[PDB]
RNA sequence: GCGAUGAUCUACCCAUGGGUGGGUACAAAUGGCAGUCUGACAAGU
RNA sequence: GAGUCCCAUAACCUUUGUACCCAGUGAGAAA
RNA sequence: UUGAGAGAUACAAUUUGGGAAGAAAUUCCCAGAGUGUGUUUCUUUUGCGUUUAACCUGAACAGUCUCAUCGUGGGCAUCUUGCGAUUC
């Protein structure tokens, strides 16, 4: 709730972020990062504002990074599910499978 | 009342998956649902083709969302899995986004689906 | 207009709203409670100072010299405190200063010093 | 060169559409005014309508 | 009475059925069976006169221009019953109808969470200034500590 | 009008690259050349796993 | 410093600094509804650009009567998500209130969550085919402007006009050719409109193209007389 | 019926009425700098 | 494949609403 | 080479109309339109000859082995002097 809240928080309404594809959801937090190394032929950032999260936290080094886009990937999934739906349950199975 | 906003009958999505097989085969067609979303922010679209029995169906409906206020086509087809083969990619894809170039040698092809889709609507 | 409302509208929002109300009023408490201890201690240190200009200003007095020996150890002129703003502060400048001489290097300083130099800017008030 | 390219290509896109948001474009359409009469017809003057 | 969840129940009853008010209306104005009513919609002409009035149910007639003139004495003939400018209880009502023809569930207020995110992160450097401050006092009397 | 036709020029830079990257990256390459002289790349059916 | 000029039609103004612009008077103060900019000069506005307000090209193109006004009721029939029914209701100002109706759920949560925030819209969400199923909020509202993109434009017109509006009221309607033909000139199509317009009522009064901004798109206002 | 327990010094005009000349704390900004990364292989035998 | 925190949860500029007026000298004052 | 229709209009014909000064005519700011000669783009009417076209597709680039991409070297300044593109 912590990781998504900041999320939310930093694009917006709730509808924005389900327009968001999944890079955008990965790199959300680190645009400073971002922008900078785009327009000086640097290498990305792979993290953002996904680090906090947990299932990234159990990674270690070089999965740190294959776990942040899997998981923001899902995200995007289970955001698109959230912002527009009218038989949501409130249960969240998507989210848990 | 449907899931969404049309779905192609069996004659349309010949031609339909007849363009996406010729993009494929020249390599100008983005594959995916994070994807099709790039190409329509950057205002490089051709039309986009959705799946209508994704599971669930919800994890693609915000491409309309993205489509009718920059007016690009969008239709669906009734299969990920036979979308996804004229994707010519061996994994179900949800959502085909052709990419445009006037420069192509599909124009006659990809401006007749272009219009026929706008009908469609 | 409480038996007229013309506003929007839940339960968890409401009871939010009043545990975070609870915590303003809890804070001006516990604030204003902390204000008569300051205005009761700082008397009790330095009375002096406190007669002379006031409870909220000399106490800032203090917090901007960062002891109450620095304001005795500097000047009256360098001093800054916050026709009448050319004199009467130049003047009472001064007056923070042998006010804060009289409340540091003592143990035990009276209030007398500071109502008499009380009368003295109430008579530059009344030349001025 | 990429990601530069189009992140160049994206930044003159936003301000053309920032660019057009503050821009005024004058309209010159078939304004057309229906009448009722020909006598009305061949007397309408702009100026005096 | 134009309580909040019954104007409504009121509204949709008036949209395809027949409303509890209006047949107590129906039942207070029943003077004799021989009475000749031109309702709004034919659908509730038809329903008014299936249901207890036994009255002349008109449908949609030449009656647009009676409610016509019922709409234009709407602020002047309601003066009768009550003189009111009927413009804030409309807007109440058709928000309220708009709200509930919505599904619309209160949790979807996402203002409302990026906000409180904004005064939690406030709440943690005002408890950190403020332990500090706790810190040193205490460690005049407990350096330790 | 200098936003414009330094986004275009943007659009067909960005695309001359693009289909480079997609160049390099698999597949039976086959170079067609139009009989104006414009080169192209057509590729062979077959799926990718 | 920006030379300001009201317009022919009262309550909309141009703003003409150094760069031109087309301006309304808020009334919600300190408040964009979809990011828009504004000029304070004293009383905060808020500006039009015809791009998406497909009233505001009609402004634009010159229209001899618009019959919203300043202080008159206005029924916006199809009010897409509010990016124009906030618009004109900072024109017709705090005096008629001003009626919204839509069918589709994305610009109703929109119009709901804008029409707390101002109080001359009031939204209706139900179909406008059926003036009925509404019939309960509206009385003789003083002009209607359409913006329907269904089919049966003359239709939905002349089955809510016919109850819903004053006698010697103004109507307007917009109607794009890639609706409802999208094969034969536009011409054509809005002269098939303008006859359709005839037989329900409605003496038309002026159309306009919608060239620089909305492709083969058209205004068409014109009075309403002897019903209802 | 002075003072070192500090004397004095540190913009245009309406025959004394406010902007302007302006410079600073902060309250904001759906104001800007400001544009949201690649896109099909990898891991075992 | 691939630069988070080095803070885009912010920095700086601009535009509004507010507050405020341009240390140091040392013996002169007043008539 | 026809039958008309629809215009941008190049020259002229008094006009039609709002404003100003023209005591008496003028004439200006102009806004157009109509007419003839132009000059014209496109729609159909029209007769003869011709039923084949155009594009895509299947296992359709490659032993004179081809294509990428980065480098290197030399030509063309009497000029493919070379675009994040391909000069040979």
């Amino acid at each position: 709730e912590l990781v998504g809240a900041r999320l939310i928080a930093h694009s917006g309404s709730l509808i924005s972020l389900a327009k968001s594809p999944a890079s955008t959801i990965q790199i959300l937090g680190a645009e400073k990062a971002l922008f900078r190394a785009l327009k000086t032929k640097h290498d990305t950032p792979k993290y953002g504002l996904l680090y906090h999260a947990s299932l990234v936290g159990q990674a270690t080094g070089k999965n740190k990074g294959k776990i942040a886009r899997v998981l923001a990937a899902k995200a995007a999934v289970s955001l698109r599910y959230d912002a527009l739906a009218e038989d949501r349950d409130d249960s969240g199975d998507i989210g848990l499978e | 009342n449907p899931k969404a906003f049309p779905l192609a009958d069996a004659a349309l999505t010949q031609q339909i998956l007849d363009v996406v097989q010729q993009a494929a085969n020249l390599r100008q067609l983005k594959k995916g649902a994070n994807e099709a979303t790039k190409t329509l922010n950057r205002g490089i679209s051709e039309f986009i083709i959705m799946a209508a029995d994704c599971e669930p169906i919800e994890i693609l409906l915000h491409l309309p969302l993205l489509c009718e206020d920059k007016n690009v086509p969008y239709v669906f087809v009734p299969s990920r899995v036979a979308l996804g083969r004229a994707c010519g990619v061996s994994r179900p894809v949800i959502a085909a986004s052709i990419t445009t170039n006037d420069a192509s040698a599909i124009k006659t092809q990809i401006y007749a689906v272009k219009d026929k889709i706008e009908t469609l609507l | 207009x409480x038996x007229x409302x013309x506003x929007x509208x839940s339960e968890t929002d409401m009871e939010n709203v009043c545990v975070f109300a609870q915590r303003v009023a809890s804070l001006a408490d516990y604030r204003r409670q902390l204000y008569d201890y300051l205005c009761e201690k700082m008397h009790t240190v330095a009375p002096n100072l406190s007669e002379l200009i006031g409870e909220v200003i000399g106490a800032r007095l203090i917090s901007h010299a960062g002891s109450l020996t620095n304001l005795s150890k500097q000047a009256a002129s360098t001093v800054q405190i916050l026709k009448n703003k050319g004199r009467i502060s130049r003047y009472l400048a001064n007056k923070c200063s042998m006010a804060s001489r009289i409340d540091n290097y003592s143990e035990e300083p009276s209030n007398v010093f500071g109502s008499v130099l009380k009368k003295q800017v109430e008579q530059r008030l009344e030349f001025y | 060169d990429s990601n530069y390219v189009r992140t160049l290509r994206q930044i003159e896109l936003k301000k053309l559409e920032k660019g057009a948001k503050q821009l005024m474009f004058k309209s010159s359409g078939n304004h057309t005014i229906f009448v009722d009469s020909r006598e009305k017809m061949n007397e309408f003057t702009p100026e005096k309508f | 009475n134009s309580a909040a969840n019954a104007l409504e129940e009121a509204n949709s009853i008036i949209e395809g059925k027949v409303s509890s008010q209006l047949e107590k209306l129906l039942e207070e104005i029943k003077k004799d069976k021989k009475s000749t009513l031109i309702v709004s919609e034919t659908k509730l002409a038809n329903a008014i006169n299936k249901l207890g009035l036994n009255f002349n149910v008109v449908s949609d007639a030449v009656t647009l221009d009676i409610y016509r003139a019922i709409k234009e004495y709407l602020p002047e003939l309601l003066p009768g019953m009550s003189d009111n400018d009927l413009s804030k209880m409309s807007l109440g009502l058709a928000h309220s109808i708009g709200r509930h023809k919505l599904k619309f569930s209160a949790d979807k207020v996402d203002v409302m969470i990026i906000q409180a995110i904004a005064l939690l992160d406030d709440l943690d450097k005002e408890l950190n200034t403020y332990a500090m401050r706790c810190k040193e006092w205490y460690g005049w009397h407990f350096p330790e500590l | 009008k200098q936003h414009l036709q330094r986004e275009t020029q943007l659009k067909q830079v960005q695309q001359r690259m693009d289909a480079q990257r997609e160049l390099l990256k698999k597949g039976s390459k086959k170079k067609i050349v139009d009989s104006s002289g414009k080169i192209s790349f057509k590729w062979k059916k077959q799926r990718k796993r | 410093k920006v030379v300001i000029e009201p317009h022919r039609h009262a309550g909309v103004y141009i703003a003409r600094g150094k760069e031109d612009l087309l301006v309304t008077k808020n009334m919600a103060p300190g408040e964009s509804v979809y990011g828009e900019k504004r000029i304070s000069v004293k009383v905060e506005y808020r500006v039009w650009n015809p791009f998406r307000s497909k009233l505001a090209a009609g402004i634009m193109g010159g229209l001899d009567e618009l019959f919203i006004a300043p202080g008159k009721k206005v029924l916006y029939l199809g009010a897409a998500s509010g990016t124009s029914v906030s618009h004109v209701s900072d024109v017709v100002g705090p005096e008629g209130v001003v009626y919204a109706v839509e069918f589709s759920h994305r610009p109703g949560r929109e119009l709901i969550s804008m029409a707390k925030k101002r109080p001359n819209i009031i939204p209706i969400i139900e179909d406008a085919r059926h003036p009925q199923k509404y019939r309960m909020l509206i009385g003789m509202v003083d002009c209607v402007f359409a913006d329907v993109a269904q089919p049966d434009q003359a239709r939905i017109i002349a089955l809510n006009s016919h109850m819903f509006l004053k006698d010697q009221g103004g109507v307007v309607i917009s109607i794009k050719a890639n609706c409802i033909d999208s094969t034969v000139d536009a011409e054509t199509v809005f002269a098939r409109e303008v006859q359709k317009l005839r037989e329900e009522r409605i003496k038309p009064l002026e159309q306009l193209t919608l060239e620089p901004y909305e492709r083969d798109h058209c205004i068409v206002v014109g009075r309403y007389m002897r019903s209802g």
